């Protein structure tokens, strides 16, 4: 798995691959790892596929109480705070790295990483699976401050092509989500679509 | 397995049951565990079966060539211990032999236990394998220098059935040795489903 | 393993309008014999029997629990219980120890008290079921068992020749298994009657 | 810890006659849940009056049997005969035992005529315990075979039935009836049986086919 | 075990094999591996089978709780909700895996189940030991809308695959075909393998055996 | 190390280093032995006389065990090395056999001790 | 080799009539990372035989110095005696099992290819020295993917064309692709016939994605 | 424990 | 290590059972009993782990004594038997499982002398005669050759002081002394002690 | 550490990372990771400090006697092949991932990798150590056929400069080498002559 | 498992062992000798691992004699002792090690009776008296109350029956009969054996 | 188990 | 293997 | 140990 989210003025970009794996078999090769939590909150999920689905179950529920109760839409800050207190009171019960990332009237779009053990901190764009320790230095290098949407559009998308075509556990097709004020737009990258790095041949 | 031997004022008896295993899986009930090492010279075989009849045919290789340099029978004592220093130098390494080295030579009336723990001990009566203990049991209560012949065949072939009741890795048929002065005899074997039949409280 | 601890092995055959049950008589604690005629097979019914081989303890801790869950049964309902309601009946006692179970796979043989039908099964040890129609093994020499039947077994059997079959199948796989045999037992349950045989065995 | 042995499966089955020898084989060569082949067979000619079965670990298998073919060629040279069926056996026996620290991995049983013409079975463990029997079965469903044949060919358990000769025919029959009922039950079983008539008129080949799955 | 499912063009259509295993050795030649779940959801099952037994039959009797009290035909994401959240309680200790499929008000649906608790929603899934051969199958051969008898010559064909690949799976091939006008549970739908016949008789006459006891019991 | 051929043959069919080594079996003190009835005597020659001797280090008749002894004639030291050799040998029989060796058993092995030195390289 | 270090995934290879033909992608792993992507997993041995090998590369570029300086010592003889197919996989069967035989093995699974007096020729050879024949060979992971596909197609018809063999592969290829986290999508194929040994490559499947819009 |  | 030993005749149960206590490499006592009396025609020999061979004894001991009061009558050999196998197997899997292993012998008015075998994993058999521990290895073979259901009880007696015999011969403890008692439609009557 | 060499058209580029650590404690600091071979042959090493060193003094040796026997300088392919040979019969024992990279008058500019285990490949560009987990997403974005030394000196600073950032196991200076046939230019990039890329604080 | 004992008086050495063979739970041999003639005035008692204890006692029981029969004359019990203590100090960390513990007793015509203690690690101690396995637990106290420098052999064979009658009442191991023997200025004598 |  |  |  690798997963990413980006900020931008007005909104988040998140990403993943498709590839879920028992050992080296793919499980499942169009995986869809980026789940609505609320109308414009989603979590990345990555490590355990039983304990993600699980603790995004929860959350979904609690949060979407939550929300009724006060009447309003859910802050995104909440939204990680909720899967920070599973995620670290559960850490050693559970296998999950996770970003939440969506938007809100009240701070805009934000990305949360809830790394395993169940820290959680803010972060102008998130990394997370085993793919991404193959995309730090091109993140690093690439992240500009102040991209538009479609410019963490593309950067997430190469950077999760990177990362797929170096690690055996990601794979398959690039899932993308924009969430802002005015709603959620999604997209599968598949085949040809994937951004495109030769081999380097002699 | 289980085999006993003992000396008497006729010579020494040697008895066996039949039966083989690989785990609780019965191999085979018709197993010769009496190994006719030369005409006056038995060898008994408990424990692994490949172990004992590799190491035992090997006694009697040499046994042989014993014979043909000195022009001479070997003694029971001499061929008892060529058993023992043959296995005594793979101690340890998982050989799994009990055995008795059964004769009779100008000392008389000739028993030796050997196994592959490195025991060599010379004795009036023994009983060795998995069935030796219920074997003990009713040999110990018949035996006595002084039994006749047939007399000490049946006690022989008793002990062993009783062993084969008890202790389900014994069974098959006994069979039944005589070591006299002018070399052994085989005496009998019995299926132990025929002298069930005949046994006898 | 704790299964060939005291070893022992059952089966169940169907016949035309009648079941076999059968069972060695040996308990032993490993090599040592103890005793040669110890009870594995259970009365259930006038036309049903469970058969169970594995750990002594829960041989008799099994009969016994499901005794008193049977009794209550009948007490409560109108009548004497079907066998595939027995079956599930002990299905679900032994799934209750899902995490810790009886060391025992049953057998079960019987006639269905009102159409008289034959039904046999064999459930694990815990609780999965398995209905045949023709014979289920359980014990030490399950392989052994297997062979017997699958070469002897046939449709549609009487009474006398379902007898010879199940007495073949057990005796001959038996004498190929060191912890199963010191005897073996026989019931044949027919529509009008339950007969009861001891064999000629090896008792080595 | 690297392994050298794996499990590949194979059941072995050999009837001694009056007048001749069987010695039959399944042919799946398995590994885990897999099937490498399902035409491999287990029996080996060795001389014209001698075949042996082989399963369990197929390396194994295959270098035991080289090593068997250069010792007869080797025996053959120093002493200007084939091997006798019982000389080839009490040979396996010390070649298994070579390696007691290291076994060869192989459930070996040796069909073939003795001397006076007459059926000759020898059955082995892989260190080289071996004796003669009338009929032995070997490998993976060898429990499945041997009480049936202990039954009908041995007459245990019986009364009141003459213990006739073993014919050929029936032999046969048995043969192909064990292996079926095996294939029902063990899942290293199947695919087809193999079975070499040993005479004095030399060696023949019938098979018959096995369940697939 | 090989077990499968498919989604065609108006609904969905179950596999399973028939084989049952106690080791490397057969105990249940015909074990029926497709559950009820309701009329219109069935469930296969893979792994421990006490375990698949149990869970299925009661998820089935919670949702005829549940339907008899809404008065409406249930729902697959219910099934697979109720399957989902019991497995992970349970953290894997209860081994089944399963291939839940059928068709609702909101039309076909199919889920794999692992017994983790993850589920995968799908319109191809396999699960058991021959898995891999069955999901080659579906791989080279899948297309979306099939008609019928395509989707079933396909999950046969998956099938097929595991019993003849996989040593863990075997004998019949079963198929379930659910749409919204229609249930088919067809056990057996193949039977690919047969035992040989017997070549001699052992018909063993009165007298054979040797008794030392018997007893009459009389009954009404 | 030294594996010189030393004793071969010559054309006549003869092994010269063995005749010379008989040759210094001729120059040696005489020995007799008697076998009689119930006893075995063996009497030897001089060695020197000389008064300044010690008797007891020069004696030329030698137990090998409690139930063998021997003496010999020839090159002294050569003597000493076979005995030696003998001597040990009857205590791995003894251990081997439990029975002290026979008279033969201990003549043969120091005969084949010998007929190897007049076939082995570098002796 | 008790530790594999860089290793490569599965090895195909199916008769056809007049030749075999054999696939294995062009990627050395180093555990999940696919580090090497452009090694050949194929040997040509000599005119009539090929090699594809499975599992640890430093060990297969060991069989390949040693085996190609085999071949080189036989042809320096120039006496017209050649290393049949079956040879050469009799040979390996031995090197395998008796580097097993010292708890020291060379960490590879293999298909040898070959064509020689008109008979085409298969044959499996893995780290403990076991080794046969058979129509159609899948190692690693193809055993489970690969295997039941070309095994299908040959009970229907078991003698295939060049053509059709070449297509049966591809398929395969694509399949392995989907479901082995450790393949790789750049492959070649090699091909041995009257004519000798052709390895064509680097060549790519065609792949389908639909089913990323039918989470259903 | 049988299996599926 | 402790020896336990049973022999049921037509009308009586002879039992008898040594009197070591021992610790590593020394006896502790040697006039240890291993006997319990459970009600008048009833007792219960107990070996095995130290704490639990007396905690489990005592406990079945005080409740078979309770049924009498709570009843007025006492149980029988076979229902006092069944009740300390429900009590074992009930506990093989508990927190608090017994490491024991038993005879109880007994006589009932009705169906005559009774003796039962039970080890630790709580099986229960009937049994003509019967014996535990090591001991049971080198005598189980003398009964079996010796023993007749209509064995009177002096010949009982010798064919128990046999096995004691081949005690002292055969196994390598040191067990010089051993309880006997035997049980009839009379009770519980102390035999002299069989000793060496 | 993080190792680095690139080809180009005339010669290659080397570089490394500066930093030997023991634990987490930094041995040394300033740690010189390019070792010379020949004339115009390097190795870069990870892994084993003591397993590096003896095998590059011992191959260093044997191409050195092997290069006077022939009167002639030696093969890029030849060091690499000693290099192999040596880190494939001492696999079990060693623990050592090497890069190879020269320039000869026959084949010209070439990078050879020898990792773990042994086995040599031939590339256009190779990375090893630790830290090259970190770049390999960066160095496929980037490298482009045909560049020039310069540039293949600037993607070499760059690579390892955003490896040495991430990576705990790398650090330091970044160590530069180029060889072509005119000879070898070596150079240290350290402090603010590291290539810097911001930290992405929050908007 | 085999007990030895040693106690050297002004002029003699007395010494006794069981004569057990066991294996598992039985008595194989009740006739066992574990004491070997090294020379005319020379005892090496030996137990230990079966097959290390004789292989090694008859190695040093060979050489000894060999040295008597190169040199006319024999080794004394000191120069005998320390020759076996370096043979298995020298093999203790070799491929083949020999777990075996010895008393070796002796007289020599001029330093007097000798008793030597030697363990498997070949710890070699001169004694007064001494004993191996664990009986000797049970009567090394008694040797320490009753034992003076002086004492005569009629009361040394007291002294040995009180240690072996103490193995009787307390030791847990069945040894009912032991070897004794003594050495003084004319030899080996044996004295009868004490029995129970 | 099953991973992302 | 076997035993005896 | 100490590694680069
Ligand atoms: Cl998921
Ligand atoms: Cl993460
Ligand atoms: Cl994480
Ligand atoms: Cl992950
Ligand atoms: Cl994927
Ligand atoms: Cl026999
Ligand atoms: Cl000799
Ligand atoms: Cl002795
Ligand atoms: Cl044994
Ligand atoms: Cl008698
Ligand atoms: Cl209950
Ligand atoms: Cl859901
Ligand atoms: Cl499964
Ligand atoms: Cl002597
Ligand atoms: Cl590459
Ligand atoms: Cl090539
Ligand atoms: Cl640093
Ligand atoms: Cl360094
Ligand atoms: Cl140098
Ligand atoms: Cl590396
Ligand atoms: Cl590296
Ligand atoms: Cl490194
Ligand atoms: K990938
Ligand atoms: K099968
Ligand atoms: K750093
Ligand atoms: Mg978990
Ligand atoms: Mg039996
Ligand atoms: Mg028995
Ligand atoms: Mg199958
Ligand atoms: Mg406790
Ligand atoms: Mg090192
Ligand atoms: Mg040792």
């Amino acid at each position: 798995t690798t997963i990413m989210a980006v900020q931008f003025d007005g909104g988040v970009v998140l990403g993943a691959d498709s590839r879920t794996t028992t050992g080296s078999y793919i499980a499942n090769r169009v995986t869809d790892k980026l789940t609505p939590i609320h109308d414009r909150i989603f979590c990345c999920r990555s490590g355990s596929a039983a304990d993600t689905q699980a603790v995004a179950d929860a959350v979904t529920y609690q949060l979407g109480f939550h929300s009724i109760e006060l009447n309003e839409p859910p802050l995104v800050h909440t939204a990680a705070s909720l899967f920070k207190e599973m995620c670290y009171r559960y850490r050693e019960d559970l296998m999950a790295g996770i970003i939440i990332a969506g938007w809100d009237p009240q701070e805009g779009g934000q990305v949360y990483s809830v790394p395993m053990g169940g820290m959680m901190v803010r972060q102008s764009f998130a990394i997370g699976g085993s793919g991404s320790s193959y995309i730090y230095g091109y993140v690093d290098a690439t992240y500009r401050e102040g991209m538009t949407k479609e410019e963490c559009l593309q950067f997430t998308a190469n950077a999760l092509a990177l990362a797929m075509e170096r690690d055996g556990s990601s794979g398959g097709v690039i899932r993308l989500a924009a969430i802002a004020e005015s709603g959620v737009e999604r997209q599968v990258l598949l085949g040809d679509q994937i951004p495109k790095f030769a081999v380097a041949t002699l | 397995t289980t085999t006993l031997a003992f000396k008497f004022r006729h010579g020494v008896i040697v008895a066996a049951d039949s039966r083989a295993t690989a785990g609780a899986y019965i191999a085979s009930q018709t197993v010769k565990k009496v190994i006719e090492i030369n005409p006056y010279l038995l060898g008994t075989m408990a424990g692994g079966a490949a172990d004992c009849s590799f190491w035992e045919r090997l006694l009697a290789r040499q046994c042989r060539i014993y014979e043909l340099r000195n022009k001479e029978r070997i003694s029971v004592a001499a061929a008892s211990k060529l058993l023992a220093n043959m296995v005594y130098q793979y101690k340890g390494m998982g050989l799994s032999m009990g055995t008795m080295i059964c004769g009779w030579d100008k000392r008389g009336p000739g028993l030796y236990y050997v196994d592959s723990e490195g025991n060599r001990i010379s004795g009036a009566t023994f009983s060795v394998g998995s069935g030796s203990v219920y074997a003990y049991g009713v040999m110990d209560r018949g035996y006595s220098y002084d039994l006749e012949v047939e007399q000490a065949y049946d006690l022989a072939r008793r002990a062993i059935y009783q062993a084969t009741y008890r202790d389900a890795y014994s069974g098959g048929a006994v069979n039944l040795y005589h070591v006299r002065e002018d070399g052994w005899i085989r005496v009998s074997s019995d299926n132990v489903a025929d002298l069930h039949e005949k046994y006898s409280g | 393993s704790i299964m060939s601890y005291n070893g022992g092995a059952v089966m169940a055959m169907k016949g035309k309008n009648c079941v076999a049950i059968a069972a060695d008589r040996r308990f032993g604690i490993q090599a040592q014999m103890v005793t040669t005629d110890f009870q594995k097979i259970f009365p259930m019914g006038d036309r049903l029997y469970i058969g169970l081989a594995g750990l002594a303890t829960d041989v008799q801790t099994v009969a016994q629990r499901l005794k008193f869950r049977l009794n209550l049964y009948e007490l409560k309902e109108g009548r004497q219980i079907k066998p595939y309601t027995l079956m599930s009946m002990v299905a679900n006692l032994l799934y209750e120890k899902r995490f810790g179970p009886y060391y025992t796979e049953p057998v079960i043989a019987g006639l269905d008290p009102k159409t008289f039908k034959p039904f046999i099964c064999s459930l694990d040890l815990i609780g999965c079921p398995m209905v045949t129609d023709d014979f289920v093994v359980s014990g030490t020499c399950a392989e052994q068992m297997y062979g017997m039947c699958e070469s002897l077994w046939e449709p549609n059997m009487d009474p006398d020749h379902l007898f010879e079959t199940i007495s073949q199948a057990m005796l001959n796989a038996v004498d190929r298994d060191a912890v199963s045999g010191m005897g073996v037992i026989v019931h044949i349950i027919e529509k009008d009657k339950i007969t009861t045989r001891t064999l000629k065995a090896r008792m080595d | 810890r690297f392994s050298p042995y794996v499990f590949n499966g194979g059941t072995i089955l050999a009837i001694a006659g009056e007048d001749f020898a069987i010695v039959a084989s399944d042919t799946r060569l398995s590994e885990g849940f897999s099937i490498h082949t399902r035409d491999s067979p287990k029996c080996y000619k060795l001389t014209d009056k001698t075949v042996i079965g082989c399963s369990g670990f197929h390396g194994d298998c295959l270098t035991l049997t080289k090593i068997i073919e250069a010792r007869l060629k080797m025996y053959k040279h120093s002493n200007n005969k084939a091997m006798t069926t019982g000389a080839i056996a009490a040979m396996l026996s010390t070649i298994l035992y070579s390696r007691r620290f290291f076994p060869y991995y192989v459930y070996n049983i040796i069909g073939g005529l003795d001397e006076e013409g007459k059926g000759a079975v020898y059955s082995f463990d892989p260190v080289g315990s071996y004796q003669r029997d009338s009929f032995k079965a070997g490998g993976s469903a060898s429990a499945m075979l041997q009480p049936l044949l202990d039954n009908q060919v041995g007459f245990k358990n019986m009364q009141n039935v003459e213990h006739v000769p073993l014919s050929l025919d029936r032999a046969m029959r048995l043969v192909k009836d064990v292996f079926i009922s095996a294939a029902e039950r063990d899942v290293y079983t199947g695919d087809a049986l193999r079975i070499c008539i040993v005479t004095k008129e030399g060696i023949r080949e019938e098979t018959v086919s096995l369940r697939k799955d | 075990t090989t077990i499968a499912g498919v989604v065609y063009k108006d609904g969905i259509v179950l596999g399973a094999d028939t084989r049952a295993t106690e080791g490397m050795v057969v105990a249940d030649k015909n074990c029926s591996k497709i559950h009820f779940i309701s009329p219109n959801i069935y469930c296969c099952g893979a792994g421990t089978a006490a375990d698949t037994d149990m869970t299925t039959q009661l998820i089935s009797s919670n949702l005829e709780l549940h339907s008899l009290s809404t008065g409406r035909l249930p729902r697959v994401v219910t099934a697979n909700r109720m399957l989902k959240q019991m497995l992970f309680r349970y953290q894997g200790y209860i081994g089944a895996a399963l291939v839940l499929g059928g068709v609702d008000v909101t039309g076909p649906h199919l889920y794999s189940i692992y017994p983790h608790g993850s589920t995968d929603k799908l319109p191809y899934v396999t699960m058991g030991s021959g898995s891999l051969a069955a999901m080659a199958v579906f791989e080279d051969k899948f297309r979306p809308d099939m008609e019928e008898e395509e989707a079933k010559n396909l999950v046969s064909e998956a099938i097929a695959a595991g019993i003849f690949n996989d040593l863990g799976s075997g004998s019949n091939i079963d198929l379930c075909v659910i749409s919204k006008n229609k249930l088919d549970f067809l056990r057996p739908y193949t039977v690919p393998n047969k035992k040989g016949t017997r070549l001699g008789r052992y018909r063993c006459e009165k007298g054979t055996t040797a008794v030392l006891t018997e007893k009459i019991t009389p009954l009404e | 190390s030294y594996d010189r051929a030393i004793t071969v043959f010559s054309p006549d069919g003869h092994l010269f280093q063995v005749e010379y080594a008989q040759e210094a079996v001729k120059k040696g003190s005489t020995a007799v032995g008697v076998r009689g009835r119930d006893i075995v005597v063996l009497g030897v020659e001089k060695k020197s006389v000389a008064k300044l001797q010690d008797e007891r280090t020069v004696r030329k008749i030698c137990a090998l065990d409690d139930n063998v002894c021997m003496a010999f004639a020839g090159l002294t030291a050569d003597a000493r090395i076979v005995i030696n050799r003998a001597r040990v040998e009857c205590q791995s029989h003894r251990l081997t056999v439990e029975d002290p060796v026979t008279v033969e058993y201990i003549t043969r092995y120091i005969a084949s001790l010998k007929q190897r030195y007049t076939q082995s390289n570098g002796r | 080799t008790q530790n594999p270090m860089v290793t490569g995934t599965s090895v195909l290879g199916v008769k056809f009539e007049g030749g075999v033909v054999i696939a294995a992608d062009m990627l050395g792993s180093y555990g999940s990372l696919a580090r090497f992507r452009n090694i050949s997993r194929i040997m040509r041995v000599n005119n009539s035989t090929m090699l594809g090998a499975s599992g640890d590369y430093a060990d297969f570029q060991y069989l390949k110095q040693v085996l190609g300086q085999m071949v080189i010592d036989e042809e320096l003889l120039g006496d017209g005696h050649s290393y049949s197919p079956r040879a050469i996989h009799s040979w390996l069967t031995r090197a395998m099992y008796s580097r097993r035989s010292k708890m020291n093995p060379l960490w590879n699974t293999m298909v040898i290819g070959g064509y020689a007096d008109g008979e085409s020729f298969l044959g499996y050879v893995d780290m403990l020295g076991v080794a046969y024949e058979a129509p159609s060979l899948a190692t690693g992971y193809g055993a489970y993917l690969a295997q039941p596909l070309l095994r299908e197609v040959l009970e229907k018809q078991p003698v295939l064309s060049q053509t059709e063999a070449r297509d049966l592969v591809e398929r395969c290829m694509r399949v392995l692709y989907y479901r082995d986290a450790r393949s790789y999508n750049r492959f070649q194929i090699a091909t041995v016939t009257e004519k000798g040994v052709e390895i064509e490559g680097p060549l790519s499947t065609e792949t389908n994605w639909d089913i990323a819009h039918m989470i259903s | 424990i049988i299996t599926x | 290590m402790e020896y336990l030993i049973g022999i049921q005749g037509p009308d009586y149960v002879l039992v008898a059972s040594d009197r070591v206590a021992a610790s590593n490499i020394v006896q502790m006592k040697d006039d240890h009993d291993k006997m319990f009396k459970m009600s008048e025609k009833i007792l219960l020999l107990c070996v095995g782990e130290a704490g639990d061979t007396v905690q489990f004894a005592e406990y079945i001991q005080k409740n078979v004594q309770l049924y009498k009061m709570r009843n007025g009558y006492e149980l029988s050999p076979t229902a006092a038997a069944n009740f300390t196998r429900r009590n074992l197997a009930d506990c093989l899997r508990s927190r608090t499982p017994y490491h024991v292993n038993l005879l109880l012998a007994g006589y009932d008015e009705h169906e005559g002398p009774a003796l039962y075998y039970m080890d630790y994993l709580a099986a229960l058999a009937k049994a003509p005669f019967a014996a535990h521990g090591y001991g049971a290895f080198l005598t189980l073979s003398i009964l079996d050759r010796y023993y007749t259901p209509t064995i009177s009880r002096e010949r009982a007696v010798e064919l128990l002081r046999k096995c004691l015999e081949e005690l002292q011969k055969r196994f390598i403890l040191n067990l010089p002394t051993f309880s006997v008692r035997i049980i009839d439609k009379n009770g519980i009557h102390d035999l002299d002690n069989i000793s060496f």
